[PDB]
């Protein structure tokens, strides 16, 4: 029943980089950089 | 808040799409314009009899200015 200890540990680390992929898709205030 | 949108790059099709319209344009606006400036101050053609003893040209048994040339 539940995790194993490596099951849970793998998920935590690939939760962590996920969400700063995630995050790392937002757009900075001047992303869109349009040409004249 | 604005996230970036992964998609394939569409450079590519619009600057064919681009070429091709350009291209198209290029020599099909000066036929239009030809063709239209033909009809108004050239137009057809009317029928008429062939004048006695007159033999016409082969060209001369069309209407069209464009078709006769
Ligand atoms: C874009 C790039 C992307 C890729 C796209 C792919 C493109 C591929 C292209 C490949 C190459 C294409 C080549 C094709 C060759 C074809 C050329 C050809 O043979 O032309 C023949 C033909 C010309 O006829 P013609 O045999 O030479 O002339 C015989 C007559 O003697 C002439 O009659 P006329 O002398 O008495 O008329 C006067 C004269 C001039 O007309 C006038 O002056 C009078 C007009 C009437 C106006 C009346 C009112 C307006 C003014 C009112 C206000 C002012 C006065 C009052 C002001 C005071 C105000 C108070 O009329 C004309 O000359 C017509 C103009 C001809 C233009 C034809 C264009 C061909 C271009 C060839 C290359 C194409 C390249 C594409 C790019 C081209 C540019 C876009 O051209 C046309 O047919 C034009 C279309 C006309 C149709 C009218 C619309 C009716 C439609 C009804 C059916 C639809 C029902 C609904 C459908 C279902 C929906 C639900």
């Amino acid at each position: 029943s539940g995790y194993t200890p490596d099951e849970k540990l793998r998920l935590q680390q690939l939760r962590e980089l996920r969400r700063r992929w995630l995050k790392d898709q937002e757009l900075s205030p001047r992303e869109p950089v349009l040409p004249p | 808040k604005r996230l970036f949108i992964i998609k394939p790059s569409g450079f590519y099709d619009r600057r064919f799409l681009k070429l091709m319209r350009f291209y198209i344009l290029l020599t099909g606006i000066p036929v239009a314009i030809g063709i239209t400036l033909v009809n108004v101050f050239i137009g057809e053609a009317e029928l008429a009899d062939i004048p006695e003893g007159y033999v016409p040209e082969h060209w001369e048994y069309f209407k069209h200015p464009i078709s006769r040339w």
